[PDB]
């Protein structure tokens, strides 16, 4: 089985920049290698096979190059259109394979996040369950990281984590993180707390309340 | 009035013979000397001449070897008799008998060309079979027949021939896991030849080879079996036949363009030193009528000796080839044997007599006496002999006047035939009274000398 | 009755090049007619024989000709766990050569093919392949539509049925006006002989260098059979189009099968979906019926008529002897939706060996009277037998028997002096149509004009 | 225009076995190799075999050899995968696959089917309404938390749609066979709870469509 090693794994860029993807095969392939591109939430379209010849009503700005085991995709003036998934499949040898992908992604300044902590709904408790929301929005790069504590004591067990996709308006992120836990514990402690770790602010961003406090 | 007997000199004895067969001289003295010593016997007897002194030799024959004519290899008398003794007298002549007869077998060359592709594979057995027994069961009917035999595959050319993998060239079986020989083209394998042991040995050890099309090469076989002259070796004086046994249909005459072959055939011989057919991949196969015309100009027969299958095809390519015929190729032989004993039964010979040292002074006249029984005088060949039919001849020679040789021979021989007629001619010139010539002359006393048959000098 | 036989011109190619062996006029954007030769036997540039094929400009003087250029580089190409492998030496490039608006499609029937799979192949096979050349651009496609990636054992296991491993695709060829090419493989199905069809702009748009297996999806090859009748017919050795069942929106093809029903040979009418309209059985045995096959209409009612070669087809003579002389056959078409009966006129070779037909040639209208005109060819023919080509005037009753015109090889025996023929086009522009002889033996071809 | 039209999305039980369609259009299945393809997020793509229409011969990669069957049908124009023992682990997306020219290419796409395996029953979502803690800023966030649903989708909506802009709606995710989802709207402080901001849940699959208006908290 060749492995089809892509490089990166995501790059973040713009509207009229050249970018170029790479892909890397165990052993030689002469070039025996397509790419294709998924857009979000789309199917696949073809881009390019044989390594450089275009798919019919692929545009020219996309091409191909490389042989032996290293090969690149080139797309040239960035489109909008552009800023899908990519992954180079080789056909040398059965097993057809494929690289791990490479997602462009909107190149913006960095935000913090608006971090929103929520205590159970009166609904919810009247049923029996206990979950505290934090909402992590609007934040640039993608990465976070979110930490709860429960009377100043982390909590790791039962929390649920979404991240959405990158912003069709401002380009930003969001993240949802649900810790869920029995209403019989929720209501021996006191003081809940999200805190929110990102690039933007070497010291995290804490949103708290204490139970019954109005 | 007077014959030519007395009125012609006569001194002698010898002179008297010397001028016509039917003059006779008187020995006796007791005969008046009125009377003419040299006369005819009539007038002789009539003129109180003693019946015991008349000299008058008679010509005649004599069977000194007479042995009779053959039935059915060992001696084998065709003429009867060898040898007759002739003895003339001077301008005299005398006749006499013979018989030729067509007793040894006719001469005739098989050559048998073998299909040799893997399809005969299952019909290798029949080939074989059939081929011995043509050797032997020939051989029975006529001991002068010889037999010779080739083998053919098809042009040894992509795509007839399989040229992958490296190892498929040298073994076409190889995608089998199975050996046989490499393609060829056309391989003359042994020239006509009388020994059948032989044959039948090399025959029995021929194996099959492969190609790809059904289809073979055989024509190009049939072409270079016919031309090549002196590599097949047949006998310009002898019966030809080529047998003919494949399985399959065959390819024509622009077929080759498939292997990319454009030039048409020569019709000429390509079988050099080696046995094999050089111009196999770089000539097309030939027309029906190319082999019409060469097998036609060197005096062949084809027989296409073809499975069941493939009859009813031979047949109509037959039909285009006049005198081609066909039968089946089989386990059992008989319908292919058939037609070599039909075309055996036609074959018919002549007895032509042709005279070998036939003196200056001796001169023949024959009449034939032939298979229809009538005597056509002046004639010396009969036609339309079969093995075993007889046909007769009356010789008659006759000499000019008394020649001094006094003891010659001639040969009478049938033209093919080993067997011949030697006839020695002695020539009687002069009386047996001569033998009494008595040197001192007694009664002349002249200075004379000698005394013979009752005369002076 | 009037190709003027003094006036000729020669176009020659190099020795032992069989320039000649095919030709066809080409015809640019501008209007101005040349003429391609193929020459199959041509050495490549590393002294190998590969083919190859010549763009004559028209020239009174005529002479050396221009290489059309083609990759004759062999090829591997490695994928799909496979090993797909060309093999052009001995291809024959230029075994047929047609053309079509400002496209040439020069073939090279005997180009072989192989796919190696672990100790497994395919067999290297002569599936060929035809090379397409723009001229006026530079662009360049092929079409070979009988390679495949199916391993020996395989067709063992389905007793060959579809087997393309030996078609010789190009074998002959044709184009018809909308632009279908139409190839000729007579060793297609295990020798049955197929036809492979394809627009020219598809071959060309789905085309790449290095692919070696790829598709034309708009191609349409014919069928396989187990009709014994089929078997070895070498179905395709000869090609042609016209139009013969009354719908000018569709276009019939028709098929030579010399060797069809043991070596009886025939030629057949089909439409564009390879359905038989019409079947011509061929008279005599391996007298090669299908060898050539033209499609003009001769007597002037615009319905086209046929016209068969059987070159060595043996006339009787006197005592029942056979004699290889050649002959073509010509049906007319009748009107209304009537088939092709027996043969209007049959026209047989005078010369022995003369292979009569061997090359049937439609001339146009050659004298301008209305009626149509062909030439036929005896590459052997003339009492020397160095080749004969004899012109045919045709006439409201067909065509005439006593030829009008016969031209003789100017070329030493062996020639093939009409071995392959063109006419219809006026390369002089003159107002007449002429006539382009060739003679691959010679390595030359000899361009004959007609004149007021 | 060549394009291959897949079956729709498959809800299926561990244990048993799913056959997903997909049906040339524009073509005809037999002219070219036609392949399937397994895609899932996190392990990504992978090949599972081809067939070739026109002689039914197949290729697997050996992974899936006894799960996959590919087969293909000329007659309608159609080739198929089957998946036995279904697994969670086949949860994928399905593709099926065929090239341009290129024999041995992978140009042309289906447009996906969706396999979900599950002994899950359906279920009706529980929707709370989130409300802020009780100073306060000048932008107020408010929210929606959807719970223990089955199958996909929610249609989650803010005042029936009225409310687009400052909507942050996350996407699923599964925990011991139930979906959770959220919601952020952000409002500015003069809109909120002066106007009144509405969450409108839809699940279709159990036929709920609940409504929650978010109350401010009291002492
Ligand atoms: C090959 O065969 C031929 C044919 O059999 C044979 O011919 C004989 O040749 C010998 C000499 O070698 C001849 O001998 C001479 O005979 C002369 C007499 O000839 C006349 O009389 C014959 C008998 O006639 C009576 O009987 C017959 C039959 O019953 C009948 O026909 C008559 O009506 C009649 O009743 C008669 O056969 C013969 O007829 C032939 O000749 C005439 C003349 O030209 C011809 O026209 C006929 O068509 C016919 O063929 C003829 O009418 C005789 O005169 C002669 O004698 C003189 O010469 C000898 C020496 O040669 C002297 O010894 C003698 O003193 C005389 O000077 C001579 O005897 C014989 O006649 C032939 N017989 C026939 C039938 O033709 C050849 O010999 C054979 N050759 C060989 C090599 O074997
Ligand atoms: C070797 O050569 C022989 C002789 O030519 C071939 O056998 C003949 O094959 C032809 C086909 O070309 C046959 O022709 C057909 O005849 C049928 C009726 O024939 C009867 O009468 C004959 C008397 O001669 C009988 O022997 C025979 O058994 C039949 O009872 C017709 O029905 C056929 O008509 C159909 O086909 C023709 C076209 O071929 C159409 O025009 C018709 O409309 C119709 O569709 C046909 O005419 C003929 O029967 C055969 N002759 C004999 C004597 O058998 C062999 O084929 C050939 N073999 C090889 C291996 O080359
Ligand atoms: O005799 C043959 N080949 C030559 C033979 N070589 S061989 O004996 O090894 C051999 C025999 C059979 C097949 N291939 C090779 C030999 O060396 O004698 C045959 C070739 C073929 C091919 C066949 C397929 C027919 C097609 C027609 C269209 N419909 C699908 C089937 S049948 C025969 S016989
Ligand atoms: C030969 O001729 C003689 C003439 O004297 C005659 O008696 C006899 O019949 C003939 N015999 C033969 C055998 O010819
Ligand atoms: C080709 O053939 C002739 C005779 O074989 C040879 O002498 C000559 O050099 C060649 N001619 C050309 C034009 O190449
Ligand atoms: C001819 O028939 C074909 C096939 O149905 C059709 O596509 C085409 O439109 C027709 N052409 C004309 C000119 O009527
Ligand atoms: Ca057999
Ligand atoms: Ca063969
Ligand atoms: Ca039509
Ligand atoms: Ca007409
Ligand atoms: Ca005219
Ligand atoms: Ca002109
Ligand atoms: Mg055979
Ligand atoms: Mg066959």
């Amino acid at each position: 089985d060749i492995l089809m090693t892509q490089s990166p794994s995501s790059m973040s860029v713009s509207l009229g920049d050249t970018v170029s993807i790479t892909c890397h095969a165990s052993q030689g392939i002469s070039s025996n290698i397509g790419w294709l591109q998924q857009k979000p939430g789309k199917s696949f379209m073809g881009l390019i096979y044989y390594g450089t010849n275009l798919v019919d009503g692929v545009p020219s700005r996309f091409s191909g190059s490389g042989s032996g085991a290293d090969y690149s995709l080139t797309i040239s003036s960035l489109d909008s259109e552009d800023f899908a998934d990519y992954y180079c499949v080789q056909y040398a040898q059965l097993p057809y394979t494929f690289g791990g992908g490479t997602k462009l992604e909107i190149k913006r300044a960095d935000a913090a996040p608006t971090v929103s902590i929520f205590p159970p709904s009166s609904e919810q408790l009247t049923s029996g369950g206990a979950s505290v929301v934090c909402f992590l929005n609007n934040f640039y790069p993608k990465d976070i990281n979110v930490k709860w504590k429960i009377d100043g004591s982390e909590r790791q067990n039962g929390v649920l984590n979404s991240w959405t996709d990158q912003d069709s308006k401002d380009s930003t992120y969001s993240m949802s993180s649900t810790l869920t836990l029995t209403k019989d514990e929720y209501e021996r402690h006191n003081s809940y707390t999200c805190e929110a770790t990102h690039k933007t602010s070497t010291s995290p961003i804490v949103k708290s309340f204490n139970r019954n406090e109005c | 009035g007077p014959n030519i007997c007395t009125t012609r000199g006569v001194s002698s004895c010898q002179q008297c013979l010397a001028v016509s067969p039917m003059c006779a001289w008187c020995s006796d003295e007791a005969l008046p000397l009125g009377s003419p010593r040299c006369d005819l016997k009539e007038n002789l007897l009539k003129d109180n001449c003693a019946p015991e002194s008349i000299e008058f030799p008679v010509s005649e024959a004599r069977v000194l070897e007479d042995r009779p004519l053959s039935d059915k290899s060992s001696q084998v008398t065709q003429v009867s008799p060898q040898r007759i003794a002739l003895r003339l007298r001077p301008d005299d002549s005398k006749n006499f008998s013979i018989q030729v007869r067509q007793v040894e077998d006719y001469p005739v060359d098989i050559y048998y060309l073998m299909d040799l592709s893997y399809s005969m594979k299952d019909d290798l057995w029949s080939i074989q079979n059939l081929g011995t027994k043509l050797a032997t069961q020939m051989r029975k009917l006529t001991s002068n027949l010889r037999i010779g035999f080739g083998a053919f595959v098809d042009k040894p050319v992509s795509p007839y021939m399989y040229i992958s993998p490296p190892e498929a060239l040298e073994n076409p079986c190889y995608d089998m896991k199975t050996t046989c020989l490499p393609m060829f083209g056309y391989k003359h394998v042994l020239t006509l030849t009388d020994q059948v042991t032989r044959f039948n040995e090399e025959v029995k050890k021929q194996s099959v080879s492969r190609n790809r099309d059904a289809p073979e090469g055989g024509f190009d076989a049939i072409m270079q079996a016919t031309v090549c002259d002196e590599k097949i070796g047949w006998r310009n004086d002898a019966s030809h036949l080529l047998v003919f046994t494949t399985d399959a249909k065959t390819h024509i005459a622009l077929d080759g363009r498939l292997a990319g072959i454009v030039q048409p055939n020569d019709g000429q011989c390509h079988v050099g030193s080696d046995n094999h057919y050089s111009a196999s991949t770089t000539m097309d196969y030939p027309s029906l009528g190319l082999m019409t015309e060469k097998l036609s100009q060197k005096n062949i027969n084809l027989i296409f000796a073809v499975t069941e299958n493939v009859v009813n095809l031979y047949q109509n390519y037959s039909e285009l080839i006049p005198g081609t015929t066909v039968g089946v190729l089989s386990m059992d032989s008989s319908n292919v044997l058939q037609l070599i004993v039909d075309a055996y039964g036609k074959i018919r010979s002549k007895v032509e007599l042709e005279v070998r040292d036939l003196p200056e002074e001796l001169s023949l006249s024959f009449n034939a006496t032939c298979l229809n029984n009538e005597v056509i005088p002046g004639l010396k060949s009969c036609m339309g002999l079969k093995i075993g039919d007889t046909v007769s001849f009356s010789i008659e020679a006759k000499v000019r006047g008394c020649p001094q040789e006094k003891e010659k021979s001639f040969t009478i021989k049938p033209v093919g035939f080993k067997d011949s007629l030697i006839v020695q001619v002695t020539f009687d010139c002069d009386c047996a009274c001569q033998a009494q010539a008595e040197p001192n002359s007694h009664r002349c006393n002249n200075g004379n000398g000698t005394f013979e048959c009752g005369v002076c000098r | 009755l009037n190709l003027d036989p003094v006036q000729l011109t020669f176009y020659a190619g190099p020795n032992g090049s069989q320039f000649g062996f095919s030709l066809d006029f080409h015809k640019d954007s501008h209007g101005r007619v040349a003429i391609v030769v193929g020459a199959p036997r041509t050495l490549g540039p590393s002294q190998e024989e590969t083919g190859g094929v010549f763009l004559c400009p028209w020239r009174a003087e005529g002479g050396q000709c221009p290489s059309l250029l083609f990759d004759l580089r062999d090829e591997t190409r490695n994928v799909g766990s496979q090993t797909l492998q060309t093999f052009k030496a001995r291809q024959g490039l230029g075994a047929s050569v047609v053309s079509w608006s400002d496209v040439i499609v020069a073939c090279a029937p005997w180009q072989h093919w192989n796919v190696l799979e672990k100790t497994e192949e395919a067999e290297k096979t002569p599936v060929g392949s035809c090379f397409l050349a723009q001229p006026e651009s530079g662009r360049r496609a092929e079409y070979s539509p009988c390679r495949g990636n199916t391993l020996s054992r395989i067709y063992v296991e389905n007793d060959f049925s579809w087997d393309k491993r030996y078609c010789e695709a190009g074998f002959s060829s044709v184009v018809t006006q909308a632009g279908e090419l139409v190839l000729g493989a007579p060793g297609g199905y295990y020798f049955l002989g197929l036809l492979a069809q394809a627009p020219v702009a598809d071959i060309f748009s789905s085309y790449r260098p290095g692919i070696l297996l790829w598709h034309v999806s708009s191609q349409s090859l014919s069928f396989d059979s187990s009709n014994p009748e089929y078997f070895d017919g070498y179905w395709g050795y000869s090609v042609a189009v016209g139009e013969f069942d009354g719908d000018l929106n569709t276009t019939e093809y028709v098929v030579g099968a010399p060797t069809w029903s043991w070596t009886l040979g025939a030629v057949e009418i089909l439409d564009s979906y390879y359905q038989r309209l019409h079947r011509l059985r061929g008279e005599q045995m391996a007298s090669y019926f299908g060898h050539s096959v033209a499609v003009t209409d001769v007597n002037g009612d615009g319905r086209h008529d046929l016209l068969v070669g059987a070159p060595l087809y043996m006339e009787s003579r006197a005592d029942r002897k056979l004699a290889e002389v050649g002959r073509v056959y010509l049906f007319l078409q009748p009107r209304g939706p009537h088939a092709l009966g027996a043969p209007s006129l049959l026209l047989t070779g005078t010369q022995l060996y003369g292979r009569f037909g061997s090359a049937i040639a439609p001339l146009g209208d050659l004298d301008r009277d209305g009626y149509n005109d062909i030439a036929v060819a005896a590459p052997y023919g003339g009492p020397s037998g160095r080749g004969q080509v004899l012109v045919f005037l045709g006439q409201s009753e067909g065509l005439r028997s006593r030829p009008s015109q016969v031209l003789d090889s100017p070329f030493p025996t062996g020639s093939a002096f009409g071995f392959s023929l063109r006419g219809a086009v006026d390369i002089d522009d003159n107002g007449y149509p002429d006539l382009i002889v060739g003679a691959y033996g010679a390595n030359q071809v000899a361009v004959y004009r007609a004149q007021p | 225009e060549v394009q291959l039209q897949q079956s729709g999305a498959e809800l299926v039980k561990p244990g048993a076995s799913v056959k997903l369609s997909c049906t040339a259009s524009g073509f005809n299945i037999k002219d070219t190799y036609v392949h399937w393809v397994k895609q899932r997020p996190e392990q990504g793509l992978e090949w599972i075999g081809r067939i070739d229409p026109a002689n039914g011969y197949t290729k697997y990669d050996p992974k899936f050899q006894g799960k996959a069957t590919i087969t293909a049908d000329t007659s309608s124009n159609t080739a198929y995968l089957q998946l036995s023992s279904l697994t969670s682990e086949d949860t994928a997306v399905y593709y099926c696959v065929r090239p341009l020219y290129d024999y041995y290419a992978m140009d042309y796409w289906g447009q996906g089917t969706s396999v979900t395996v599950s002994s899950a029953k359906t279920t009706a979502p529980s929707v709370y309404p989130l409300a802020p803690v009780c100073t306060t800023g000048s932008s107020v966030t408010l929210g929606c938390l959807v719970k223990g649903y089955f199958p996909e989708p929610v249609t989650l909506t803010w005042n029936s749609g009225s409310l687009s802009s400052g909507v942050h709606t996350f996407p699923a995710v599964l925990q011991s066979d139930l979906y959770t989802l959220s919601s952020s709207v952000t409002v500015t402080s003069s809109t909120w709870p002066s106007q009144s901001i509405t969450c409108n849940v839809a699940h279709p699959a159990s036929s709920t469509k609940v409504d929650k208006k978010i109350e401010p908290r009291g002492p």
